């Protein structure tokens, strides 16, 4: 009809409602993120925890970490047979 | 200097990737261009708004 403001209508809606939702998820995701792998908390030792944080730790995760249980139970069971048999 | 007056709109159309879809701004640009075209037509085709009374009478 006459003059208007075709571009200035970005007030009524920002570009990309789906991109806006994605970016809003991105802001919460990236902001509420550790600076560089923060909050590790690996070490622990209290009676059994000295074995948990050492033997159930994934630095090795080899076969001996489970085999310690077998060796210990064998130590218990040999005395069990000695007191039993 | 009517080049500059439409130069801004030409540049906008060059960058209207976010402004593409102007439903009633291109119509306004058409109205502005039609006004200039009719103005140039009145200037060129129509003679002086006067009378050649010096000799014609």
């Amino acid at each position: 009809v006459s003059t208007l403001i075709p571009p200035k209508v970005v007030s009524s809606k920002n570009i990309g409602s789906a991109p806006n939702a994605k970016r809003i998820a991105n802001v919460v995701h990236f902001y509420k993120s550790l600076p560089q792998g923060p909050a590790p908390a690996i070490k622990a030792n209290t009676r059994l925890a000295r074995y948990k944080a050492k033997y159930f730790d994934g630095d090795n995760a080899s076969g001996k970490p489970l085999w310690h249980f077998a060796l210990g139970i064998i130590a218990f069971g040999y005395s069990m047979e000695y007191y039993f048999h | 200097a009517k080049s500059a007056a439409n130069k801004l709109d030409w540049a906008k159309v060059i960058s209207s990737l976010r402004i593409t879809g102007s439903t009633a701004t291109q119509l306004s640009s058409f109205k502005k261009r039609n006004d200039e075209a009719r103005r140039q037509l009145l200037e060129l085709q129509s003679q002086p708004t006067e009378v050649d009374f010096s000799h014609y009478r």
